[PDB]
């Protein structure tokens, strides 16, 4: 009986850390896409920037 | 026995006693905080006359005697049942004296000072101990967690404590205390299982269903939705044999007996559940600091070795704080047991070698002097 | 700055509510 | 009931609503602030179906109905306890229509804007009133206590507002709100009384000890030294029966739960304690009139109503300012209903008559362009 | 013994699932920072782009 | 870590320190002038004994530090603070005794004389320093600025200075401060935020709005314009996601927060905006070297930071003075650490080495003398 209670709690675990880990793995997708498209901003700001600046002298 | 003078641990919390020296990682001395009174009077003769059991021995007899709870919601209704177990403590399992070494108890937060004051008088006066120290389970609980930030909920067996700390930095003003706890909840499931049709009114009945309570009942990630697929049940409800052997089948009763915590209107009190009483205490702490108490929330007590009350805390508190932060919630293995750890650690000190209480100063000073000094 | 008191309950309303059907006149 | 085309002053103060008719000298229907809601469902036939008790309906069954206070700190938390209590007054009490007669109503220094646009347009488009007017509080008590100079201190329930006026003018950048007051005092006189022994944590409670707290209660004239003394009590200490019969027995906790005011410390926020929070808002006011505003401070509020206020005031202030002077502290008669005594001398002036709103100007403006003509 | 395998494999898997679960949430706040820092600095050019823009015209 | 015997340039302007080594062009330790003070007692064990709090320790924990601003206005309050900040600076980040290098401090225009005095104390008496020096901003600020005519305007945080120099020449007698600054701005955003609907009473909300207003506030062009165009938002209105997570909505108020500069009759003193001030400190000077102040006004402070400072201040002289002559203002980038820059290249003279105090000269002369010699 100890041991059935320890099975149930066991599969029960696997289940709730597995949605966990796939939750992370998903947040990791999506990170890695905002930090690419922040990037891409930053370098088109920056070159906008450059421009402007040539311009105004 | 021991080699070491160093402070024995005894945990006295609602519903089992925890004693051990310190330096250990686990109590050795676990048993329940009942005691069991000889209910008829005998003509046989032969027999113990002892007039007042405690702890396996009450428990391995108790249609025989009837049981008196000597703790309720956190107050101390009789103080002889509390010289009996300490004395028992001390001379039936540890087999050791007081006299010889100190002795660091843990007490409930927010608890009387008539609680206090008798204690310390019974642990001075009666016993000749050379040194006695009075803790608060939270930070002793935090520092088995091995951190300094986060909110500590202590479920105990009558009364629910929630001590927020950030940084290490205690919050008198905040801990609430709110008598919720596995006796109500016990309750709960013996009117309900009187509602389903087994009736039973005495209280071995009532520890034997606590003890079924422990074993088999789990929170609930849904209820409503559990609720509609168990009106046709099929591996939701199962068939419990009882160590008598009658057979017990409970369903959906096991997820929806803590339940009466997210609701306490089920009791009838305008009292809120323990989730939303947390969330308000959050609100009562300061907006800087709240992140941290999200992201460090530590939990406490036996209550808490049901299954799936990390899930439930967790979608409870998604759907009252918002949902663009990250709020992890950490809950340490055998955390029941990590209070009493703590003690251990605590005892090991030399700095805490010198903060303890002597009798002399205690006795020109008078109890009340003492409650100043300690805080 | 003056006032009139408001603990002057009117006549009308007191004198029903003492008299019942002797006040007549006032 | 009325003969006169005046306006109703209503006084909707947090904890206590004040309403009656211009030109009285005292409100005639007073009543908490409070919306008592069915908690459970009952199966009954008959009762009234009314699904939102307010006011004496509501205090009369304090332990079947779930108490919510309408008002919080200042900002006002639900609306439909706002049409409640105002169609209750109006509907229930004075016996008469809003389409009939003016309304001046009493709003907080310092209120949020949506709060003051919420209340307008209930007042407006659902009820049917010729003309609204929005006044604050701290100029109908300077009124009432028949001067032009001082700075008035209002303690609400929830709310402290000081408010400096010399020769009538008014300071809108002086004015500083906090929210230290009888909520915080009955929070903290019942986490004291927890301590004491007599744990409770329902709010029917709360408010029989705040009306406790409002009977007995009052203010120390030297802290420490009262301390000392009750240490060892005999007259100190006091013994009060219960409107249900308990004894209750209270000894130095009543000059200890104002005293939160004067030490914020004790509910762990860093806000300064309302002495020295008035001594620096007379820092912030110019040289010239400071004299003035020491010797005109006047008090408002329903917190006002414990004994021993103004010695506390004064050996305070002779601590804190120069002792050359004089400082002479003046605390009208019935100050707490002086403000609804202002409204009525306010609202029998012609000038008054003329500078009321009407609903078409508002209709077309809006409620925005409404509180740029105010102010 | 059925049941006794059965619990130790159930807590092999936890240990593993576990240590994975770990690593990606140590992923999270690595990512998280480094996104939050780009998103700062994009939103600080942007800013002074506009208004050196704005000082050219 | 240092290989130059060099002065360490220390600058203790208002609201933050800015100290570095005499040579680099931006000070490499830049903390906030703030410090904390524990407000409680723990019991807790373990934790730093230290009682005195600064710079990023407290800034990375302000809901338990009570927060004290060590300068106001300009005076110095409490020199406890100043010790506390200057030893930390020594022997926590520069990693250098000030018994090896010398140390070119900045101090404020018009200030007073116990100020310097006490500062040159505990640099000459407690701590052992070759030689100090006493240095107006202005100065350092106009040759960071690489000229040698102009009005420098240094808005700190709780001051305003407007300085003239004309051809290298002081101008002691213009010298008008006024204490109009950040500090003034933060209450004006504050008062009008809790006006709004979110009411705070702490400084650790009221630094975090500093920040909000140092990262997104912005002076308007046309103010009436605004406000009218403001009355239907689209655009003009931004919604700000403060570093815990709670929604702010902040609309229009942002360009109105330092609108109170130009119209100081909000915060209700007769003292002149600071572009009116300005012109008045133009007229004060002569006629002949007006135009070069028009034509080469300088900024400096934190305060300026702030985007479109230099049109609302062309538009405001315009329409003050004619519009005949030509009147351009230049705003040096990174003004802000210019005047530490100005240090660091005065601090490489030799014949700046020749002007410095010794200690020996000072402890005959006294204090008084020594500002007798400076100036
Ligand atoms: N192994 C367990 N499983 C489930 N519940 C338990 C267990 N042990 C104790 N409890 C519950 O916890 C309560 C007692 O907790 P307590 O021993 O006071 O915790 P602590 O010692 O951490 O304060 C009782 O109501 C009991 O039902
Ligand atoms: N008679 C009284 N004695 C003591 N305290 C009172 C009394 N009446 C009201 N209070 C306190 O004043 C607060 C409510 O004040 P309030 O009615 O808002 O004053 P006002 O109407 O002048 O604004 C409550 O916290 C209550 O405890
Ligand atoms: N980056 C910034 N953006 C906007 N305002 C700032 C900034 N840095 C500082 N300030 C403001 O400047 C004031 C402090 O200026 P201060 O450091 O004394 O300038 P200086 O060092 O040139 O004398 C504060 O009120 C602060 O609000
Ligand atoms: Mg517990
Ligand atoms: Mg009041
Ligand atoms: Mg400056």
């Amino acid at each position: 009986e100890e041991a059935e209670k320890a099975a149930d709690e066991s599969e029960r675990g696997m289940k709730v850390i597995e949605s966990r880990a796939q939750k992370d793995e998903e947040k990791m997708e999506i990170q890695e896409i905002q930090l690419k498209e922040a990037k891409h901003i930053a370098e088109d700001a920056d070159r906008k920037y450059e421009e402007v600046a040539r311009k105004l002298v | 026995d021991e080699d070491e003078t160093t402070a024995l641990v005894c945990d006295n919390g609602s519903g089992l006693v925890k004693a051990g020296f310190a330096g250990d990682d686990a109590p050795r001395a676990v048993f329940p905080s009942i005691v069991g009174r000889p209910r008829h009077q005998g003509v046989m003769v032969g027999m113990g006359q002892k007039d007042s059991y405690v702890g396996d021995e009450a428990q391995s007899k108790r249609g025989i005697l009837t049981l008196k709870y000597p703790i309720e919601h956190g107050i101390i209704t009789n103080w002889d049942d509390m010289e009996k177990i300490w004395h028992h403590t001390f001379y039936n399992e540890l087999r050791v004296a007081p006299e010889e070494h100190p002795t660091l108890l843990t007490e409930a937060p927010l608890n009387p000072k008539a609680n206090r004051e008798k204690m310390t008088q019974i642990m001075f006066e009666t016993f000749n101990v050379p040194a006695m120290y009075v803790a608060i389970q939270a930070v002793l609980s935090l520092y088995a967690s091995g951190r300094t930030t986060g909110i500590v909920l202590d479920s105990g067996d009558g009364v629910t404590h929630n001590v927020p700390i950030y940084e290490g930095y205690a919050l008198p003003h905040a801990i609430m205390r709110l008598d919720l706890a596995g006796r109500d909840l016990t309750d709960y499931l013996m009117k309900i299982l009187t509602e389903r049709g087994y009736s039973f009114v005495t209280t071995a009945e009532r520890e034997i269903v606590r003890d079924i309570k422990e074993k088999l009942c789990y929170v609930a990630l849904d209820f409503e939705n559990e609720m509609a697929t168990a009106a046709s049940s099929s591996s939701l409800e199962k068939s419990y044999e009882l160590p008598d052997g009658q057979v017990i089948t409970i369903g959906n009763e096991r997820f929806r007996c803590p339940e009466t915590l997210f609701q306490p209107s089920f009791i009838g009190m305008e009292s809120a559940g323990i989730h939303e009483t947390t969330y308000n205490s959050i609100m009562k702490c300061d907006i800087d600091i709240r992140k941290d108490l999200y992201a460090n929330n530590v939990m406490s007590g036996g209550t808490t070795m049901y299954p799936g009350i990390a899930d439930r805390m967790q979608k409870e508190i998604t759907a009252l704080a918002p949902s663009t932060m990250k709020i992890k919630i950490i809950a340490p293995p055998e955390r029941k047991y990590s209070v009493w750890i703590g003690g251990s650690i605590l005892a090991s000190l030399s700095t805490f070698q010198q903060m303890w209480i002597t009798k002399q100063e205690y006795d020109e000073a008078g109890p009340s002097i003492v409650h100043r000094k300690c805080f | 700055r003056p006032t009139l008191r408001r603990v002057r309950i009117s006549a009308d309303a007191m004198m029903q509510a003492l008299l019942g059907a002797r006040a007549k006149e006032s």
